[PDB]
């Protein structure tokens, strides 16, 4: 069977770092969750642009912070916060396309 | 009378517009009359109340230079009810100072007769006090003070104002507040043509192409009254007219299909035929007319408030789910937080995906992957209503619900900024008839407009 | 020399609120400072652009009164960043006058020191042509036209500005735009405690209870800096501090959670530690300051338009699954109907309950029963702006969508009026770093607030 | 056996009539099935009670219209079109419980 990203996860969110940028953090139940995914190279930039009908080269980073089992995921916004067109001005609620992760381990 | 009367309609509301090709081909036909609807209640009271138009004074004017300098160079006569959108003064002074505006334009000269529908509030209280008041169905009874703190209470006309100001040669005829049938109906049924078919035919063509189908609220329609029946034709080769679309609008906006009434009668319905003639045209017959004693039904509303909204997303499927006791709780927060011990102070949600348009009655008890969520506030200042509404909007932005993942913010705001101050808040205050009286005459004044302004 | 700072953050933005007992369980801890962010480039340029604030004055007063009251009480400082929502000159004024009403009815005299942030445009312009200027990421390359079109420019101070002010003796420090934890860090760091701790601390408390389990913006949270970290508690018993929600709001609105950039300097934060000490506290140790040459954010927005919207729902299921082709086909009528013939008419559409959230990125392709649609106009003038948005309205309304069977009208709108004029809409203009010069130094003045005002 | 409302109306739509009444216009395509259904008797303020959640008594009428070979329902509106609170000012969205019926012919 496979682990799902929420069976994992105690926070899967995403928000702004300035009208630029959307980031997307995912924070782990426990280190050794955390290890397993960082091991597992699952978790990748092909990923999470499918998920998100993005081009790969779109996904800035993936950051791995080992002080707090997270991982930060960073695109470009699309739209500008704010612009004309905007859906989402504070960046708050783009995070659902991650609840569809499930892990082959 | 005599072999036939043809009307046109070119839209639904005047402001609404129609295909320039449409309304071509349809002066081909040589129309009697070009008559349109430029009002209605259906878009709720501020309109009359704020004394403002639901239509956009851009459109009626590209609408009415399209029928003004038709009706003015082939001598057609242009009749307009309910001008303005709502017909009481200042929506009747709105829509004359855009045919003024087409006259220096276009450098044209024609009569132009108005009547006003306006009733002032004397006249309404001496008739509650002399029993000549009558709510129509489940409308409350009228009180004094309802009259009092009213606005603007206008009056639906009948034919006989149009006809008066018609009689007298006016070229163009913009009416106030009318009932809808009666700017179409009136001048073929002083030319003779039959009053309960006339009535009809306006019933039908009271929206123009809505009565064809496909419907459309901008394209053009015309009855043509004989002397047994009307034909209905439209001007698009997309669009038919069926008996099902030309009974559609019979029945439309009514709640007894059989008997529609009106000022000084009732049209009665039950030996109607409607038949499929040509190609994509019906004929109508049977229709009568039933006189009854003359009664004008009024319209009002009253200011209640001043309204503060926001609208934002949500995409969070435990936030969803839990929607409903999350807007309680953010309800209760705010109250403490901000002292609320108002109950004038009116917090309304819309959750568009699950029972936003039907509310209690949606059958749907499931929203899914997504909400629109719409707040607003209704309180008895715009500062009030602005304070609970900011207060709600970030408290419900951060607010920490049961098994919540995504703690960052709950809200996908799609503007900047994210409040909308939207204003007073209006509420029907009249809906009733009230007896005729010399009082209650519509008189018309005809203004001879040129190029240069009103001539006297 | 205390061996402890005590910093209390009352909640996330100064106007959000917090509950009474919360902030009384605070003041207990004896605090040393009290410091809150009061503004925010998230919710967007329209703030910072029109000079307005995104927070309730009604709020923030009735924050402030407890802060204000209790810092003058305990002789505690008061601190504030960002005062007003976006802390340009009118944001700062604003905030002022908020304070001297709490002075007035409180009865309370102490000084007051105000740090502008506001940068004259002719100093952005110089530092353009001398190469002083860098694009932050993403972000476009700055030019003189975007400087000369913008309208209020500011620059987000550090810790020394405050600093300045509280060697001065002011007992509140009004500071205009700001770096959020500078507002927290300043005091103790003066004071000798670890520049990297302290910082880190202010990045922790900068929203308050957001960094708490169960989150809330509204909220109090304490920091206490010590020689070897620093702890984080809550004062409501429903919420604390897990190891996991102060990391998440280590992370929380940044691009690197290793290395977090601000005037001055990056805070390293590769040797972090979060550790769960006695009931619902974290204690947080291994931050490090590292100084870089000294650069400020500035920030501004300029005017791209006007904008009317409305909303309305559609629960009919054939409207619902043809709603993109629907909504294509209104704009092109609209467009021949009004003769459109400008790119910056800009006509957007939510279809929340599909996908009004993310758009183009919304994985979910089927909407389900319901859609609230939110249509909004951005044009050159106000007026064009209305005249589209009414005329989408009107002909979506009645619009007639193959095999559509509700034929009377597509739309059930909340509101009447359906159409809300929104105003002037902005976009962001500036988001670049500038090397510090002199000319950019911030400036404070102390004022002596008294109940009867400020001398002079 | 079962056959659906909508495989036999050409029009099942709610509209106002006026600001405190709603009324629903079902228009058949034949005379043949319009006169089948309101000889069947199924079509009853019980039922339309039940798809809409309000009280049989609150139906107010119900009309057949022979020349149209349509039936309109007409109700009062719980909320006065424009009042503080409302879904649906002109009344123009209230048609959808009438899509689930099926009679039994
Ligand atoms: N004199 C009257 N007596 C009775 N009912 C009237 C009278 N005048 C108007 N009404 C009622 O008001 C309605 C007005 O309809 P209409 O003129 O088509 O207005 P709208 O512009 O709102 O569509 C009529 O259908 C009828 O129910
Ligand atoms: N001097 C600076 N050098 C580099 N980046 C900066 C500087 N000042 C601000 N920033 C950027 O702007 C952000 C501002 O964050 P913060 O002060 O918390 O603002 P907000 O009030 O918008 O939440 C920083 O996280 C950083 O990305
Ligand atoms: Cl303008
Ligand atoms: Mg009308
Ligand atoms: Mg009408
Ligand atoms: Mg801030
Ligand atoms: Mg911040």
């Amino acid at each position: 069977m496979k682990q799902s990203l929420c069976s994992l996860a105690q926070v899967i969110r995403s928000k702004n770092a300035g009208p630029y940028e959307l980031v997307l953090d995912i924070l782990f139940k426990t280190r050794e969750d955390y290890q397993r995914v960082k091991r597992s190279e699952q978790l990748t930039p092909q990923l999470i642009a499918g998920l998100y009908n993005v081009k790969p080269d779109f996904i800035h980073r993936i950051i791995w912070f080992d002080p707090a089992n997270a991982v930060k995921i960073v695109m470009p916004r699309d739209i500008i916060s704010g612009n004309v067109g905007d859906n989402d001005v504070y960046g708050a609620q783009q995070h659902a396309p991650l609840l569809s992760i499930e892990f082959d381990f | 009378m005599a072999r036939t009367f043809k009307i046109l309609s070119p839209t639904a509301i005047l402001g609404y517009g129609f295909p320039e090709e449409s309304f071509r081909k349809a002066m081909e036909a040589s129309p009697d009359l070009i008559a349109v609807d430029a009002g209605s209640s259906d878009p709720g009271p501020h309109y009359l109340g704020a004394g403002k138009p639901f239509t956009d004074r851009a459109g009626v004017k590209r609408d009415l230079r399209y029928m003004i300098v038709a009706g003015v160079k082939n001598n057609i006569p242009v009749v307009i009810g309910t001008a303005g959108g709502s017909g009481a003064a200042p929506h009747l002074e709105w829509c004359r100072q855009i045919i003024h505006e087409i006259a220096q334009e276009e450098k044209l000269s024609f009569s132009m007769a108005l009547i006003p529908s306006d009733v002032d509030k004397a006249i309404v209280h001496q008739a509650l006090d002399n029993g000549k008041i009558t709510a129509l169905d489940f409308v409350p009874e009228l009180t004094h003070e309802a009259i009092e703190e009213s606005t603007y209470i206008v009056a639906q006309m009948g034919i006989e104002p149009f006809q008066r100001a018609l009689a007298a040669g006016a070229q163009v005829v913009l009416g106030g507040r009318a009932y809808d049938p009666a700017c179409f109906a009136a001048l073929p049924i002083m030319q003779g043509f039959d009053e309960g078919l006339a009535l009809h035919c306006g019933k039908i063509l009271e929206c123009a192409a809505i009565a064809a189908t496909p419907g459309s609220g901008s394209d053009c329609a015309m009855g043509i009254i004989d002397d047994s029946g009307f034909t209905l034709k439209a001007f698009n080769p997309k669009r038919k007219f069926t008996e099902t679309s030309a009974a559609a609008h019979t029945l439309y906006e009514k709640s007894d299909p059989y008997f529609l009434p009106g000022p000084g009668g009732v049209l009665n319905l039950k030996g109607c035929t409607f038949k499929a003639v040509n190609e994509g045209e019906v004929y109508v017959s049977g229709s009568r007319h039933e006189a009854t004693p003359y009664a004008l039904k009024l319209e009002g509303a009253r200011r209640v408030g001043f309204r503060c909204l926001t609208i934002a997303g949500t995409r969070d499927p435990i936030m969803i789910a839990g929607i409903d006791n999350i807007l309680e709780e953010v309800q209760t927060s705010v109250a403490r937080n901000l002292s609320l011990n108002d109950d004038s102070i009116r917090m309304t949600f819309h959750l568009y995906g699950k029972n936003g348009v039907m509310g209690n009655h949606e059958p749907m008890k499931t929203a899914g992957h997504e909400l629109g969520i719409l707040l607003d506030v209704v309180a008895p200042t715009q500062d009030i209503a602005n304070s609970v509404c900011s207060l709600v909007r970030s408290t419900l932005l951060h607010y920490g619900y049961e098994n919540r993942i995504a703690t960052a913010g709950n809200l996908a705001f799609p503007f900047s900024p994210s409040d909308i101050q939207s204003g007073p808040v209006y509420e029907f205050s009249i809906y009733h008839l009230i007896e005729a009286s010399d009082a209650l005459r519509f008189d018309f004044h005809i203004e001879q407009v040129t190029p240069e302004g009103v001539q006297a």
